[PDB]
């Protein structure tokens, strides 16, 4: 009953019982069931979505909403990001240069050949 | 501790605390197929053993790069980047 | 005699000759037999590691062909080199120490059996992982020691959570294999074989768009192997299995399989800078996250895993600077230390009567427990990269190495990498002092009863301890050397900078971490020890915070939700909606309803009436008067009968 | 022989009342009897070998040694000896997984089950395409009556499907064997890469050809039949129809397709990659989703079918290698699955419900060891044949068409998901409130299972072990200027 | 050890069957020759970097470049192209 | 390892029940005693000596079945059913 | 081999008729007529005829040695079922510990399971003729064939100097087939 997808198939039922579904995880494990590891009882009806809320469904999170959990998540992975680039701007140089190497960067030694010496070859 | 389990299911694995009474003579044979198993193992592939370097020489080596360098000159083969 | 050879053949057996005749063994004979069988690979292996030191001339093991297709050859091949041989140090040593430990830490359990088959089968499977000469036997073990994962995971099959916890595993590490698969692909297709002598051999002149493709894949694989900030979440939920699992997979073998992967990749990486400067991000980003998800966790375990969390992170940053030789030598530090972490966390787990995991629920224990204490100790201040102990000499030089980094925007690394070394030591104090300084929170008699473990616990934590201590000094030259030679991977010289970040680097930043560590370990002790209100506020927007970091940065849930739950509901559309809606439809219920129909008109035709000599005389004048009238509308143009004829139809079936 | 086989045959029956010995007996020798002529057949030669013609207006009920060929023509090369091992090797399996099931009017069941394995094996001998139609219909009536007397409840439903689906798709390949028939005035497949009829032509009979794969494969989305017939079928037919008839589409595109309208093929192509990347991707999503075992493990074959398409239709020798490895190793691991939701978990507890199972671990651990180890063979795990045709096929695919088949790549996973969602559940927990405890897996059923895993392991590990049949096959058929 | 004697699709009548099975089993073979002299080419070049070490790219380059060239077209192809398709037209 | 016997949850009991300021008496604590009654423990006292008591033994006691227990009996016969405390 | 008695088996059929049927024979769980189950149960495993017979005999034996051996197959099977115990040794004696053939097991281990290993050894060596080696062995009598004074030289140096006129020259035929191409 409670979700979109759970009421999407109530045309879909003729005769079967409209169950409103509560993920088995929830339901409180003190209580006493049949099935303990399962949290149901004999005979319990089964909404139509059952395999969507029993215990082997996944895991629901109930501290943030699932919405303001996107927040959060977006929101840090947005400052670290931006936070990261813009470091990149106010960045000190370096003191010295990168070295180099004998024979126009041993061009010869990586393969390379006198007609093609920029695909390979160093810094020389 | 412990507690009761059925004991006709039958494990592969031995089941529940499995500790057979004749598991010193067991352990007896197990090692000697051990034994013969790697030892077995070890002598029968030591024949397609060998080490990396220094296994051709360099006459082939060099030879092998002329011929490709001649076979490429039949075929028209620039180098990459060459161009 | 051959060493490679026992060096596969013994795990294999020590794998196999328990589930062959553990009924007829028994647990005490097969804890003793696989223990030898792994202490005997581990003994060999350490010759073998010493005699390569020697010579450096790597043994090749070429067997029977498995493919031998169009131009498509692979063969079983293996060889140990110098990358192979140090992950080997660490794979054997880790898994002997962990096989001793479980002797004692499991001998309650009443599949125990099973349990050392188990250890012993990962060790086996990671063996030929990193032996192998060519990306399929790389696979062959990638894939094997992902099942074994998932046994292992849920080796307590009756706890819900754990089978979760393992499908979790097994299904993020598949999403990474079929990347995998998919780089294999193109592998082959561009290389036309998977052998590491021809693709080093001819990677240097292939187009760079091919490259980065392969790197790609092969990245995503090892991101979701290694536990990168993308597909980590599996990490954490490993610690249902048992503790000398967690010590096996976190150590030496599960989570390193991935930076493995990176580093035998190495060669080709040179080539694709675009995606080693992902790799450095990706890493940068996992660090930080792993760190500050520490700071706020309460179950000792997850803090230790994302502990490992950081650290591959860390390993990662030093691949993106292409310092393999950085993110090997630490790869191998952190596994001895990461192992005594997760042993003597295992150690202290046993000393509760409840056996809580809980750091909230332990807090006087340095009197009770003196010798865990000092291993723990031992195994956080190598972390913490103290003075004189191993993780000093690869953490620190990682760190300066993005500050020696040609590269100029890596600065920014530098800082990322400080907090997070220092965010390290905040959470290693904290469980240092939850756990042994605070004041008891534990009730009076798991005080009473707490004491220590038997040998066969404490005789690996030892052994470790010594290698936390010693193993980085003695190594430091192999790995960081000036001219080293040892691992001989081809870094393009443009890109080689060991010597830049030695000779660049000034006081500040080669001390401050350092400094900062220190500090920030008195600090927290002290400010828990007098200021606890600082810690212990209420803040509401505080508390906020701290139950984002706790929850994983709100990962977990944000997977669950948006990702499998979603996909769960779209299964459902399809399996619903168009293979029992539409397809049905266009298929036996529809074509069902139309005959039902059809066939009712038609033989209703001539329903109601009562004279059936009256009717069919009807018909057949009607018949008649239609055929002329319809061939002479066809005689004038024969499209506008069609409308005609489809009307007749529809009177008759509709 | 014949006539004094059949006195054997009578007294047999006279004397014990249950054929079941004599066929199990019939069928071991025929096994034999296939080996023997692998022993002398000739792989330095890519012309078919054992040939025989039926029904010559000169020999009607002999061999024919006419100088004119009007009856129906046999023989065989590699690629059909690989799949008459595959057929002579699941076929006593197939007699010996309903042994102590079938308790009313058995020997008629028997006979059923026999009649079928022995028209798919001649089906695999047939050398024209009328002789190759007649015997691919002729299982279709004894499917029907097999599905309709010995199945399961919802069987009568299961008996018309796999009638009418099957003639559907049949009649259209009607249609183009007719009109090859007319316009050629031959229907062999001897020498029918010798005819080259215009583009136009091949194109519109390509369509009838290629309809009829489409519902035998079957692919996305005539596919809705298959997991009705496997979940309502007897053991037996659950078997054969996943491990053999199954093939024959495969075998059909690599016989009667490709050989023929090469051109065609090159041009649709992308069309049918659309059709495989759609059965894989929606097919192993929509398993998620399913209550009953038998039904998952159908939809299963499906999407492996889908990448065994991918590979066979790829213009590659590596694509139709893994293409007749992923489908003979499909032959081995998914009979044994069927066998274990079907076979052993249902015949212990005559029902199929996902709900009511959990936790078999507990009092049967090696039942659970099997259901373990079938099910990381059936997701691709290395060193299983499986993977080793998953590999090739993909490899196949994605040289064909780049994205296509890097986006097929997925399967990996999302098989991986339906499988060991299944197994997690059937494994793991606590035991089931809802059923007692029952015997661990027999000898029986534990012989029929170690075959199929010795099977799939031995030429996962030496997949080259086949390529002395096939090495012909993986060039005869790629159109390559 | 067989050697068949060589058969072109071009010189036969596609009426004797034995001369065109001949003219295929020809096309195939040459194939597979062409593919063992990759495969000796492949060989040559893993020996020789496993020799050569961080100097391959100089005395390898002529084997990576000719493995490199050779690789798309030493494949096999099948004959099916070639004996349905008449090149001069 | 480690087990516990009647006697000792009821010393245990007895001793945190000793511990606490509110009580009326310490003498008068009885194993069949009532903390509503003779202890004269509030509405809210009871609760936080549930609190102790699951504190103590390890425990997690359900709202349920926290304001079940009104007599020390009551308490130590709930504390011996619980297999691990 | 010949082993019918149309002599015993008439008896044999009264003896059954005094039994109730297997169904409930055994629904009980005296102790007499449940040994004379045992016996008349064990007489399903002494075989009673063998080939001469069926072969040459008649079908009124046959029909009645067929409905006798189905209740006696009924009566040993559900005493085993319900008791627990093979009607063997003569009264229901408990041991199970082997001495249990099914009648599949012979069929299945001495022809199938034997058919199957001689196929896997037919496949090992039927690999050994595959067309990668006969094209290497081409290639090097190709190669041999035109350049002979390799032949001249040692064993050791052969082989590197067939590779090496290998690497050089292009020794295929294909180009040669494509005779239209020009
Ligand atoms: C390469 C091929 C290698 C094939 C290995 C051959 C295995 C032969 C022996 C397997 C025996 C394993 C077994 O029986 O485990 C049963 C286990 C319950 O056993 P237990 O611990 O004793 O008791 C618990 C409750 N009774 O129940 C379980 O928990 C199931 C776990 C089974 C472990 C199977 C190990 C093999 C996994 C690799 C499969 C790869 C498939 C390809
Ligand atoms: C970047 C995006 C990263 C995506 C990573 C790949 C996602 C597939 C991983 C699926 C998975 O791991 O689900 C396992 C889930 C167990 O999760 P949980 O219940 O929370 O574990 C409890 C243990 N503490 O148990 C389950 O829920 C299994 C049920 C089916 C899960 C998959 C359902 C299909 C949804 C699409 C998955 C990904 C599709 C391709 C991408
Ligand atoms: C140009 C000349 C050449 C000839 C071409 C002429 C083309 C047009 C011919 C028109 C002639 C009229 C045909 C009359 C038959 C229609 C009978 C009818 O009205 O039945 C419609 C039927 C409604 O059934 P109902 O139960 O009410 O709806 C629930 C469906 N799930 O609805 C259905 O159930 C149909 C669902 C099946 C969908 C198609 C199934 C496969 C196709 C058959
Ligand atoms: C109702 C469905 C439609 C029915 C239409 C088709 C009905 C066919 C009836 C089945 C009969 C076919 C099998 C028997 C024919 C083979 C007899 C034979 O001798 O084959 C000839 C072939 C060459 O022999 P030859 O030239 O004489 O030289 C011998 C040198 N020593 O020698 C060989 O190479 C051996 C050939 C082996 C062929 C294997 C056959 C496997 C199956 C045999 C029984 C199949 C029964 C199927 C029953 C269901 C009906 C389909
Ligand atoms: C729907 C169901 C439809 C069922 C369809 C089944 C049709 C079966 C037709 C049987 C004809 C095919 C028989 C295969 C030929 C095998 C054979 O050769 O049998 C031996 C003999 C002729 O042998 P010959 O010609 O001499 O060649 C062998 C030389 N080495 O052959 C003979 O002497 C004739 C013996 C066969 C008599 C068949 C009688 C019909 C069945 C009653
Ligand atoms: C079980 C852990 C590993 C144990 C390994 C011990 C090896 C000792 C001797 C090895 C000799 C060898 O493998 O040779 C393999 C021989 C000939 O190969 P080759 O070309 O001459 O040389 C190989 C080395 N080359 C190429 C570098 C020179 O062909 C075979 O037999 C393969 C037969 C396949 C049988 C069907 C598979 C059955 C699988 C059964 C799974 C249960």
């Amino acid at each position: 009953i409670r979700a979109s997808f759970d009421k999407a198939e109530e045309p879909m039922l003729g005769d079967y019982p409209d169950i409103d579904p509560f993920p088995a995880q929830l339901k409180n494990p003190y209580k006493k069931y049949d099935d303990q590891q399962d949290r149901r009882n004999l005979e319990e009806p089964l909404s139509v979505n059952d395999d969507l809320y029993d215990m082997w469904s996944p895991d629901r999170f109930t501290h943030f909403k699932n919405q303001d959990a996107l927040k959060y998540f977006i929101g840090f992975l947005t400052i670290f990001f931006g936070a990261s680039y813009v470091a990149t701007y106010f960045v000190p140089e370096k003191a010295a240069i990168p070295r180099e190497f004998p024979y126009e960067g041993l061009w010869k030694e990586s393969g390379g050949t006198e007609k093609s010496k920029a695909f390979f070859g160093q810094r020389s | 501790g412990r507690y009761p389990f059925p004991k006709d299911v039958i494990s592969m694995t031995g089941g529940w605390w499995a500790n057979p009474s004749n598991w010193k003579l067991n352990g007896l044979f197990a090692t000697g197929i051990a034994v013969g198993l790697a030892l077995w193992v070890s002598t029968a592939t030591l024949p397609y053993t060998r080490r990396r370097e220094g296994i051709t020489s360099e006459s082939d080596i060099s030879k092998w790069n002329a011929a490709a360098g001649v076979w490429r000159e039949r075929h028209g083969k620039i180098s990459t980047g060459e161009a | 005699y051959n060493a490679i050879s026992l060096i596969i053949i013994l795990p294999c057996i020590s794998w196999l000759f328990p589930l062959f005749f553990g009924r007829q063994l028994g647990y005490v004979f097969v804890t003793r037999m696989t223990s030898t069988l792994i202490i005997i690979t581990t003994l060999i292996t350490y010759y073998y590691f010493y005699q390569l030191l020697g010579n450096n001339n790597p043994i090749n093991l070429e067997l029977f062909n498995y493919l031998n297709i169009d131009y498509l050859d692979i063969n079983y091949n293996f060889e140990i080199d110098a990358l192979t041989i140090t992950m080997l140090l660490a794979i054997t040593t880790i898994s002997s120490m962990v096989h001793i430990y479980s002797i004692g830490y499991m001998e309650t359990d009443p599949h125990q059996v099973r349990f050392f088959s188990l250890l012993s089968m990962f060790t086996f499977w990671m063996i030929i992982l990193v032996t192998g000469s060519n990306y399929f036997v790389l696979f062959v073990g990638w894939e094997f020691i992902g099942v074994t994962s998932y046994l292992l995971i849920s080796f307590w099959v009756t706890r819900l959570q754990a089978m979760k916890s393992a499908l979790s595993a097994v299904l993020m590490n598949r999403f990474g294999d079929a990347f995998f698969v998919l780089g294999l692909c193109v592998i082959a297709y561009v290389f036309g074989t998977l052998n590491y002598s021809t693709i080093f051999a001819t990677a240097y002149l292939i187009n760079t768009d091919l490259l980065v493709l392969i790197m790609l894949a092969l990245f995503i694989a090892a991101m979701a192997k290694s536990a990168q900030f993308g597909l980590h979440n599996w990490l954490t939920l490993a610690m249902e299995g048992p503790t000398p699992v967690s010590s096996l997979l976190h150590a030496a073998t599960l989570v390193t399989a991935g930076i493995y992967l990176l580093l035998r990749s190495a060669n080709i990486l040179e080539y694709t800078p675009t995606v080693l400067f992902i790799i450095l991000w990706i890493g940068a980003l996992t660090t930080l996250s792993a760190g500050l998800i520490a700071i706020c966790s309460n179950d000792l375990k997850r803090i230790i895993a994302l502990s490992t969390m950081s650290q591959l992170g860390m390993m990662t940053i030093a691949i993106g600077l292409s310092a393999y030789n950085l993110a090997l030598f630490h790869l191998l530090g952190h596994a001895f230390f990461k192992a005594l972490l997760f042993m003597s966390a295992g150690s202290i787990i046993h000393s509760i009567l409840n056996e809580s995991q809980d750091i909230r629920t332990y807090g006087g224990l340095l009197s009770y427990l003196p010798y865990t204490y000092i291993c723990i100790t031992i195994a956080s201040l190598s972390l913490m990269a103290m003075p004189g102990l191993t993780g000093y000499y690869t953490k620190d030089i990682i760190i300066e190495s993005t500050y020696g980094s040609y590269s100029i925007s890596n600065y920014v690394v530098y800082w990322i990498a400080y907090l997070s070394a220092v965010l390290t030591c905040v959470y290693s104090m904290k469980i240092l002092y939850l756990t042994f300084y605070s004041n008891p929170n534990n009730n009076t008699i798991t005080y009473y009863n707490a004491h220590e473990s038997n040998i066969y616990i404490t005789l690996p934590m030892f052994i470790l301890a010594i290698f936390a201590m010693f193993a980085g000094w003695i190594l430091k030259d192999i790995y960081l050397g000036v001219g080293t030679d040892f691992v001989g991977t081809h870094i393009l010289p443009n890109n080689f900078s060991y010597f830049d970040t030695e000779f660049s680097i000034t006081q500040f930043y080669k001390l401050l971490p350092l400094i900062s560590a220190i500090l920030v370990s008195i600090l927290i002790v002290v400010l828990n020890e007098f200021f606890a209100i600082v810690f212990n506020l209420n803040n509401k927007y505080i508390n906020t915070v701290y139950s984002i970091f706790n929850q994983k940065l709100v990962s977990d849930q944000i997977l669950n939700h948006f990702i499998i739950f979603k996909g769960l509901v779209t299964s459902g559309n399809i399996a619903h909606h168009v293979d029992k809606g539409s397809l049905y439809r266009l298929g036996p219920v529809g074509i069902n309803r139309l005959l039902n129909k059809a066939s009712y008109n038609v033989i209703n035709l001539s329903s109601n009436t009562r004279s059936s000599l009256s009717m069919n005389s009807m018909l057949i004048l009607i018949t008649i008067v239609s055929l002329l009238l319809l061939v002479l509308v066809m005689n004038v143009n024969f499209i506008i009968v069609i409308p005609v004829l489809i009307s007749i139809l529809y009177i008759l079936f509709s | 022989i014949l006539l004094s086989s059949l006195y054997l045959f009578n007294r047999i029956l006279a004397w014990q009342g249950n054929v079941k010995h004599f066929y199990l007996f019939a069928s071991n020798l025929l096994l034999l009897f296939i080996v023997v002529l692998y022993i002398n057949f000739n792989t330095f030669s890519n012309s078919f070998q054992f040939n025989f013609e039926l029904f010559n207006s000169l020999n009607p009920f002999g061999l024919s040694n006419s100088d004119i060929s009007n009856g129906l023509l046999f023989g065989i090369d590699g690629l059909s000896l690989t799949f008459i091992l595959l057929t002579v090797l699941l076929i006593p399996l197939t007699l010996l997984g309903n042994w102590y099931n079938i308790n009313f009017n058995s020997n008629l069941y028997y006979t059923l089950v026999l009649a079928i394995g022995l028209v798919i094996l001649l089906n695999f001998w047939a050398l024209d395409y009328i002789s190759f139609y007649i015997l691919f219909e002729a299982t279709l009536p004894l499917l029907f009556i097999l599905i309709h007397i010995y199945g399961s409840s919802d069987s009568e439903r299961a008996s018309f499907y796999v009638l009418m689906f099957t003639l559907s798709g049949s009649l259209f390949m009607l249609l183009s064997i007719v009109v090859i028939s007319i316009v050629l005035n031959t229907t062999n497949f001897i020498n029918h890469n010798l005819f080259v009829l215009s583009l136009d032509l091949q194109t519109i009979i390509w369509l009838g050809l290629f309809i009829a794969i489409m519902v035998k494969t079957p692919l996305f989305p005539i596919h809705v039949w298959l997991p009705v017939v496997h979940s309502e079928s007897p053991l037996a037919g659950s078997m054969i129809l996943a491990g053999l008839i199954l093939k024959l589409a495969l075998y059909a595109i690599l016989r009667l397709l490709l050989p023929l309208l090469c051109e065609a093929q090159i041009l649709y192509t992308p069309m049918i990659y659309i059709i495989s990347l759609l059965t894989i991707i929606l097919t192993s999503l929509a398993t998620l989703r399913q209550i009953d075992l038998k039904v998952i493990i159908a939809y299963s074959s499906i999407s492996h079918m889908g990448i065994a398409i991918l590979g066979v239709c790829s213009n590659t020798s590596l694509g139709i290698y893994g293409s007749i490895v992923l489908g003979v190793a499909h032959g081995f691991v998914s009979p044994a699955l069927f066998l274990i939701v079907g076979g052993i978990l249902y015949d212990r507890y005559h029902i199929r419900i996902v709900n009511y199972y959990k936790g078999l671990t507990t009092y049967m651990p090696q039942l659970a060891t099997y259901i373990i180890i079938l099910s990381f063979a059936n997701i691709g795990t290395p060193l299983t044949g499986n993977f080793t045709g998953e590999f090739l096929s993909l490899q196949g695919g994605f040289i064909r068409n780049p994205i296509i088949g890097g986006i097929s790549c997925i399967s990996v996973l999302l098989a991986a998901i339906y499988q060991l969602k299944l197994t997690n559940k059937l494994t793991g927990g606590i035991s089931s409130i809802y059923m007692h405890r029952t015997n661990d897996v027999t000898i029986r059923e534990k012989f029929i299972m170690n075959i199929l895993i010795i099977s799939t392991l031995i030429i996962g590990i030496c997949p080259q072990i086949m390529y002395n049949l096939l090495y012909w096959t993986v060039n005869n058929y790629i159109y390559i200027i | 050890h067989q050697r068949p004697e060589l058969v072109s699709f071009d010189d036969i009548n596609y009426n004797d069957h034995k001369k065109v099975r001949e003219a295929q089993e020809s096309y195939t073979r040459e194939q597979f020759i062409r593919l063992e002299a990759l495969k000796t080419v492949r060989k040559a070049l893993e020996k020789c970097y496993e020799e050569s070490g961080p100097n391959h790219f100089e005395d390898c380059k002529n084997l990576a470049e000719q493995y490199l060239d050779m690789l798309p077209t030493h494949r096999l192809q099948g004959y099916l192209g070639y004996q349905r398709n008449d090149p001069s037209k | 390892a480690h087990v516990l016997t009647k006697d000792m949850i009821q010393e245990r009991i007895v001793a945190l029940l000793e511990s606490f300021d509110k009580v009326n008496d310490a003498k008068n604590i009885t194993a069949t005693a009532n903390l509503t009654s003779d202890l004269g423990l509030d509405s809210l006292d009871v609760v936080e000596v549930v609190m102790a008591i699951e504190e103590e033994f390890g425990l997690e006691i359900p709202d349920h079945d926290a304001d079940e227990i009104k007599t020390v009996q009551q308490a130590i016969d709930y504390v011996s059913a619980q297999p691990a405390a | 081999l010949r082993a019918y008695n149309e002599e015993k088996e008439l008896a044999l059929k009264q003896r059954l008729s005094q039994l109730p049927p297997p169904g409930k024979a055994f629904v009980t769980a005296k102790e007499a007529e449940l040994a004379e189950l045992a016996e008349i149960a064990a007489l399903y495993k002494t075989d009673r005829v063998g080939i001469l017979d069926i072969l040459l005999l008649g079908n009124k034996h046959a029909r009645l040695y067929r409905d006798n051996t189905a209740l006696l197959k009924d009566y040993y099977y559900n005493g085993r079922r319900i008791l627990d115990k093979i009607p063997v040794k003569v009264t229901w004696e408990i041991k199970r510990e082997g001495a249990e053939k099914e009648d599949w097991v012979n069929q299945m281990y001495f022809l199938y399971a034997p058919s199957l290993i001689l196929l896997l050894i037919v496949m090992v060596y039927k690999s050994r003729e595959d067309i990668t080696f006969w094209a290497k062995k081409e290639l090097d009598q190709r190669v041999l064939d035109k350049h002979p004074e390799i032949n001249d030289a040692p064993e050791n140096e052969r082989d590197a100097l067939i590779v090496e006129r290998i690497i050089a020259g292009d020794y295929d035929k294909l180009a040669s087939l494509q005779k239209k191409a020009t």
